[PDB]
């Protein structure tokens, strides 16, 4: 498929990047980092989008675009890279992490005002200020279920990440929904919502300032504190008749 | 000790050149510096070789180790045993940097050499990472480091013997 | 090639004369009591209004102090674990060693754990077993955080370390720094030395 | 005896110097020859025309060797600097046919160390000092070298039967074997005489 | 220089002239003639010529031909690097690096 | 007048002490870079010490007279007499190589110390020597001599030149020449036949230098240096910042469009409309706009601005690619290190701004690099504005044959012209401005006469003019010699401390009458 096309150009990408010149020296900018932070304990990476745009242009217009399947992708590259940069772990590490990658970029930034339905699913970058936020509840990505008749097990269910649910399914394969999910069987991460404020100049003369949701997930979490000036990058996405609410999966915070 | 000192200790290897210019036999004090006649192959040590190229007299010919097929070997050979496994050079990282970095008009594919000599690298480093590791947690007196390199021995020494030491003189108080 | 080199110290039960770092752990206070009174010294205690110290009085006296009068006899003398070194704490420690912030329990814990073994006890054996496994706890964290951060403010990675891991983090920290600088060609510079330039920011 | 091998026993002295905990025997022979050697090869490129390239070998070379000659001198001077008291006291009960640890002027140089630090710390404070309390013993005071250090080493003449830790059962396998061109991590006081003798070289 | 000298007592001062004196000593008892100077090749030597920049005005400064250079702010010149290490150590000049 | 360069020049300096002096100018720059590797390359030491005006280069003459002997000038000390001035010996050589052609004859006739490396092949009318030196007929041949200033080849060029001889030529040398040809293209000192026939040349030595090969140019690694020959656009900097601002700030595009009226607005707009771009990807970053966008964004703006009266919207230049991300165009590289040599903020240390500027042509200073790309983005917005001002409130007046135009001290951004570069590109920038805004066909072939003030203190003004805007103009300028001729007559206090007699300062107090003088001269 061009699925595993595109993961194999996303390992390249994180294995082969060099920076500087031959009258100075090479360093491999993301390779290193990702060992490093590895061996740290933070398993996270920060990866800029004019380095991927310089190594491939399509596959950085391939993430402004449909940032969903080509951030995992991305996500599942710099995994496995990880694991191999640090193959001979030591003892009880054997198991290897999942990586979360960040993205950042030095492009303009749009206004919450300019926002349009046009603009849904795609990258974008929107300054603005934080009014508020909620506790770190928890979001489950790996889930599993059990009958409750026949105590048949299905297990190592994998939920889309942002608020996004299962549905769970109606034949047992024993009545009709006969499945429940086990409670010590769930991997969970942080979760977190804030509310992302119009900067103070851009709101319109005698109009007040417009509102727009955010969602953070994992190592974003505990980052802004209200009253803070954030850019944020992160994907447009929908969480009367056929209305549905809006929110901004964020993928990058710069706290100014 | 540091890397210039460890690098100082690299830049005596032999590598061949084909120089333009034409010389009689030099007499130096480490060895005899072979005739040089202009597009006729002459070893000479390694600094000498950077010097020229530096200088525009000469043109660098490969080590045979450096080829893509052999280096893939030793990459997968090396992800395979778990104790270290012996190197074409000893001291290929330096070479590898000096010669990718100041001729690599005359090496081709220069840029999968030095993505397969790193990871190479990657992986002995981590195996002397778990080495260190063993050790201390063991409380052992001795190790076994067979063909391990100079620079990667650098790379952690000065807090591994140090770390030792200490952890000696903890060892052994109430006797 | 460091132009100044300061006498290290010396770590165990043995000092080092000309060592600066030993004359300061030294200096710390060790709870004692006074088996046999001190006459005419009854001025040292402000608050006694005898000019003699009376037998049986408690004092901290400092180490080097309790070292210097200390003798098997006890007959001058007798020498009480701090609080961090009894085994209500080395319990603590034995539950886990990376929690624990070394630096305000004690500058120097290794030192002067180590230099308590000078006075006899009967829990001699248990102070030594504990500072070891402390150390061997406590050094793969050291490690890993010396070698694995490059550009990045060590403030908050050495708040939480006594003086001894604190010298085995620079230790790390420069033998990365050399690497990482060697590797991006600028190894190659004759410089002058950090003193040069501290002198002549003065 | 080629150059090669005085260059090779040169950069050998200077490595085991470096990583050794204590001032190992003297080399004055090697250091003479090379001396004489780059005192000949200085003039020998003065006389040759200028504008030969063979004379930025030559140059090149020369400063290739000062280097480290200069090195192993400095590495020298640093230890007896550190340890002047018992270097000093070892040499006055130096027994014959033992191989000396100083050169003459190393002595010498030594001796006018000692001198000077304990002139200028009587005068400074001892004058002036309690008289019961006026003589400090450098002996007991200047600290003495860790030969208990761990150091790295690879071993040229075959070695069987060496005891780790000698003087512990804790350990479980107490017997090593070293081959030829392996590379092992142990202390300095269990392998200093097979660096005395040549058979393992530190690096 | 001065400044240091300032800070120091005088049975000090003392102490560093005797030591100067030995060292010196030292240095000229090594091998025939002029003695090797320990205290120059600081670092393992890479080439003969190096390109410097002044960082100061120091006069003018001699090499053994007999000819002096005039050391002014913002200058360089191609000086053999054996003539220049202990200026560079001192802070009077700065190596520059193509 | 040396016909030979590999025995005449090096060879004799080969084991000798050189002393290069380096007048402020990119072309300058470039020439010492090339020499500089040569003689690295060769063991040659030399020492470098930049010289800014006539009376600093008599002043570090006089330092150094004793301790060389062999001299060499580049972009300096050509247009007048230098052995007068210096008074050398007869062991001192003097190697100049500067690029301005009305020589001084004495130096051309002289075998002593003035070996001129100039090329003699140039378009240069050399008097005869009888005439000049064996008596009207002498004065008249002077006059019909020393007219003009139009400058000529570039010194890069010779200096890769020379070493191409020697066989030691890399493509690090020949992207300096081409930067040194850019940069006097930039300036505006060379017809534009000339140009072309210096870019087929380069183009030549280029193609023989990238001798592209199947399987020899694909397992060539990257961070190689790749110049390559692009029919490419008249923008200034539309890699870096947004094409709109580009557009905008530009001196082809701002001045055909009129863009400092509403009309010109509106008329980019719709120039917009046309090519078909949404006005929100043209206002960002070019490194972050839509590929799609970009495909053939050369041949779309080509046609639409062919609809829209702009002809001359392509031009023949270079490029270079050393690595992953890094890519810049010539015309980037002279405006970055002409803003790094003229800065305002910078002031202090202006040795220093030399030593920057001279540092930040290696692949190893690529930051000084970003920095000088910034600074001239804002040199550009402030002669773009500056312009603007001074078209729309009329402050520029015909005082006879010549106009004259002086800023004033408020005037925003004016400390940024007393440099003499930045003067002379805002004085051509304002011309052609004006000449197209202007409809007075008489109007449209004068010249201009810009003034700024230097210094406060002094109460000197620093005084440019440039030659009457042609569509095939000669660039040749008699400013200096009617300046000179008026100074005389008022007997005014003018100085001419820089290398172009074009550039004078000027007292307060003196203006009218020199002025006065000046019209009267001109007419
Ligand atoms: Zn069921």
């Amino acid at each position: 498929a061009k699925k595993s096309q595109l993961k194999k150009r996303f390992r390249e990408f994180l294995r082969q990047y060099r920076i500087g010149t031959d009258r100075t020296g090479f360093t491999f900018k993301y390779r290193d980092e990702l060992k490093r932070h590895y061996n740290l304990g933070e398993y996270w990476i920060e990866v800029e989008m004019e380095d991927l745009a310089s190594f491939d242009e399509d596959l950085a217009d391939y993430l402004y675009k449909q940032p969903t399947e080509h951030l995992q992708l991305l996500e599942e590259a710099a995994q496995e890279v990880a694991d191999e940069v640090t193959r001979p772990r030591p003892a009880g590490e054997e198991t290897i992490q999942e990586i979360q990658v960040m993205l950042r970029s030095d492009a303009n930034p749009a206004n919450i005002r300019s926002l349009k339905s046009e603009q849904m699913s795609h990258l974008v970058k929107i300054p603005g200020i934080i009014i508020a936020a909620t506790a770190v509840r928890a979001k489950a990505t790996k889930i599993s279920i059990q009958c409750r008749s026949c105590r048949n097990t299905i297990g190592n269910i994998a939920v889309r990440p942002g608020l996004e649910g299962y549905a769970m399914p109606r034949k047992c394969n024993c009545p009709l929904d006969p499945y429940f999910i086990i409670p010590d069987k769930c991997k969970c991460v942080d979760f977190q919502t804030l509310k992302l404020q119009e900067s103070p100049d851009a709101v319109p003369h005698g109009e007040l300032p417009r509102h727009m949701q955010l969602y953070c997930d994992r190592y974003l979490c505990d980052k802004v504190v209200p009253g803070n000036r954030v850019t944020i990058m992160g994907i447009y996405s929908i969480r009367g008749v056929g209305i549905r609410s809006s929110y901004i999966r964020v993928v990058g915070i710069q706290v100014d | 000790m540091d890397a210039s000192e460890v690098e100082f200790l690299a830049e005596k290897e032999q590598v061949t050149v084909i120089p333009n210019f034409s010389l009689d036999k030099v007499y130096l004090i480490g060895g005899d510096l072979g005739p040089f006649n202009p597009s006729l192959p002459v070893e000479v040590p390694l600094w000498l070789a950077i010097n020229l190229k530096q200088r525009q007299k000469c043109r660098i010919v490969p080590p045979e180790w450096m080829d893509v097929e052999k280096l893939e070997a030793i990459r997968d050979q090396e992800r395979r045993e778990e104790t270290f496994t012996p190197m074409p050079s000893p001291y290929y990282m330096e070479l590898t940097k000096l010669l990718l970095n100041h001729a690599a008009d005359n090496i081709p594919k220069a840029d999968e050499i030095r993505t397969l000599v790193k990871d190479t690298w990657d992986t002995r480093i981590a195996k002397l990472r778990l080495s260190a590791d063993s050790f201390v947690k063991g409380q052992e007196a001795h190790a076994k480091l067979d063909n391990l390199t100079l620079m990667e021995i650098n790379t952690i020494g000065t807090f591994f013997t140090e770390s030792l030491n200490h952890m000696y003189k903890l060892r052994t108080s109430l006797q | 090639w460091e132009p100044y080199m300061p006498v290290e110290p010396g770590l165990g039960r043995e000092e080092n004369f000309l060592s600066l770092e030993d004359l300061l752990m030294s200096q710390e206070k060790l709870p004692c009591c006074i088996e046999s009174g001190f006459p005419r010294l009854g001025f040292l205690d402000k608050g006694g209004d005898s000019d003699s110290i009376p037998e049986g009085s408690k004092m901290e006296l400092p180490l080097w102090l309790a070292k210097g009068l200390y003798d098997n006899k006890r007959r001058v003398l007798s020498v009480e674990l701090p609080k961090i070194y009894r085994e209500g704490w080395r319990t603590v420690f034995s539950a886990d060693a990376n929690v624990v912030d070394l630096h305000k329990m004690g500058p120097h814990y290794y030192g002067f754990g180590s230099q308590l073994l000078n006075f006899d006890s009967p829990e001699n054996p248990e102070i030594a077993k504990t500072i070891l496994q402390t150390f061997v706890g406590r050094f793969r964290r050291i490690m890993d955080s010396s070698q694995n951060a490059y550009n990045e403010d060590t403030s908050g990675l050495v708040a939480r370390l006594d003086e001894l891991e604190r010298s085995l983090f620079r230790a790390g920290q420069r033998g990365l720094n050399a690497f990482q600088s060697w590797e991006r060609g600028k190894a190659a510079q004759i410089t002058a030395s950090n003193l040069v330039q501290n002198y002549k920011k003065r | 005896l080629t150059p090669a091998e005085l260059i090779n026993k040169l950069e050998e002295a200077w490595l085991n110097e470096k990583f050794a905990p204590e001032l190992l025997e003297s080399k004055s022979e090697v250091v003479e020859c090379v001396m004489e050697q780059l005192n000949h090869m200085e003039q020998n490129l003065h006389r040759a025309k200028p504008g030969d390239l063979k004379i930025s070998f030559h140059h090149m070379e020369i400063e290739r060797i000062r280097y480290m000659l200069s090195s192993y001198l400095r590495s020298r001077m640093l230890k007896i600097e550190k340890f002047f008291p018992h270097i000093l006291e070892k040499e006055k009960s130096r027994g014959e046919g033992e191989p000396p640890h100083l050169s003459p002027e190393e002595f010498a140089f030594a001796k006018e160390y000692m001198t000077n630090t304990e002139t200028l710390l009587k005068s400074v404070a001892l004058r002036h000092m309690p008289p019961n309390l006026q003589t400090v013993d450098l002996l007991k005071s200047v600290p003495k070298p860790n030969l208990d250090s761990f150091v790295f080493l690879r071993v040229k003449e075959e070695q069987n039967n060496i005891l780790v830790e000698p003087e512990t059962d804790e350990q479980s396998e107490y017997a090593i074997d070293m081959e030829v061109g392996s590379q092992h991590l142990i202390r300095y006081r269990t392998i200093a005489p097979l660096v005395a003798s040549g058979a393992v070289k530190l690096i | 220089p001065s400044a240091l000298r300032f800070h120091m007592s005088t049975e000090e001062m003392d102490w560093f002239n005797q030591y100067k004196r030995s060292l010196a000593t030292y240095m000229r008892s090594l091998g025939g003639e002029e003695g090797l100077d320990i205290t120059q090749d600081m670092k393992p030597p890479k080439s003969l010529y190096i390109e410097v920049r002044c960082l100061r005005d120091y006069g003018e400064f001699e090499i053994d031909d007999g000819t002096t250079i005039l050391l002014k702010k913002n200058s360089q010149h191609f000086l053999p690097r054996w003539k220049c290490e202990q200026l560079i150590r001192q802070g009077v000049l700065e190596h520059v690096l193509s | 007048f040396v016909s030979d360069l590999r025995k005449e020049f090096f060879d004799v300096i080969v084991t000798e002490r050189v002393l290069l002096l380096v007048a402020p100018d990119v072309d300058a720059l470039c020439a010492c870079k090339i020499l500089q590797a040569l003689f690295q390359c060769d063991h040659v030491q030399y020492t470098l010490v930049p010289v800014s005006g006539w009376q600093e280069l008599e002043t570090l003459f006089l330092e150094h007279k004793e301790q060389f002997r062999y001299f060499v000038l580049i972009n300096c000390g050509a247009n007048i007499d230098l052995l007068e001035t210096l008074q050398p010996q007869e062991e001192a050589i003097f190697y100049i190589c500067d690029t301005h052609r009305p020589i001084d004859v004495v130096n051309i006739y002289n075998d002593s110390q003035v070996k001129l490396l100039i090329r003699q092949d140039d378009d240069l009318e050399i008097p005869a020597y009888d005439d000049i030196f064996n008596e009207a007929r002498r004065r008249e041949i002077i006059f019909d001599y020393e007219q003009y200033e139009y400058h000529g080849t570039s010194s890069a060029m010779m200096m890769f030149e020379l070493a191409w001889i020697m066989s030691k030529d890399s493509n690090d040398m020949l992207w300096w020449a081409i930067v040194g040809l850019t940069d006097q293209w930039v300036q505006d000192r060379i017809t534009q036949m000339k140009y072309v026939t210096d870019v087929g040349t380069l183009q030549r030595h280029v193609s023989r230098h990238n001798h592209r090969n199947e399987d020899e140019e694909n397992s060539l690694s990257i961070d190689c240096m790749r110049i390559a020959f692009e029919y490419d656009l008249r923008l200034s900097l539309y890699q870096h910042w947004s094409l709109y601002e580009s557009i905008c700030n530009s001196c082809y595009t701002s001045a055909t469009l009129k863009l400092w009226s509403l009309q010109g607005q509106k008329k980019l707009q719709e120039f917009l409309a046309d090519m078909g771009m949404p006005l929100k990807q043209v206002k960002q970053k070019f490194n972050s706009m839509d590929i799609s966008l970009k495909e053939n964004l050369r041949e779309m703006l080509e046609e639409s601005a062919n609809k829209f009266g702009m002809k001359d919207v392509r031009v023949q230049t270079f490029s270079v690619q050393f690595g992953f991300k890094n890519k810049f165009l010539a015309s980037d590289i002279v405006f970055a290190v002409l803003s790094l040599l003229e800065n305002t903020e910078r002031d202090e240390k202006g040795t220093d701004n030399f030593i920057k500027a001279l540092d930040s042509l290696s692949r190893s200073n690529l930051d000084k690099l970003h920095t000088g790309l910034e600074m001239g983005k804002k040199l550009l917005c402030a002669i773009q504005q500056t312009v603007a001002s001074c078209i729309c409130t009329n402050l520029i007046l015909s005082q006879g044959p010549f106009l004259y135009c002086y800023l004033m001290e408020g005037t925003p951004d004016v400390k940024m012209f007393s440099n003499p570069i930045s003067l002379c590109l805002l004085c051509k920038y304002l011309l052609k401005s004006f000449v197209c805004s202007t409809k007075n066909k008489r109007c449209k072939l004068l010249p201009l006469v810009l003034a700024a003030p230097l210094d406060a203190e002094k109460g000197t003004v620093i005084m440019v003019g440039i030659p009457p805007e042609a569509e095939s103009s000669d660039k040749k300028n008699f400013f200096g010699r009617a300046f000179e001729k008026a100074a005389e007559s008022t007997s005014s206090r003018t100085l001419h401390n820089h290398f172009d007699m074009s550039i004078i300062e000027l007292r307060t107090e003196d203006r009218s009458k020199f002025l006065d003088a000046l019209i009267s001269l001109l007419s």
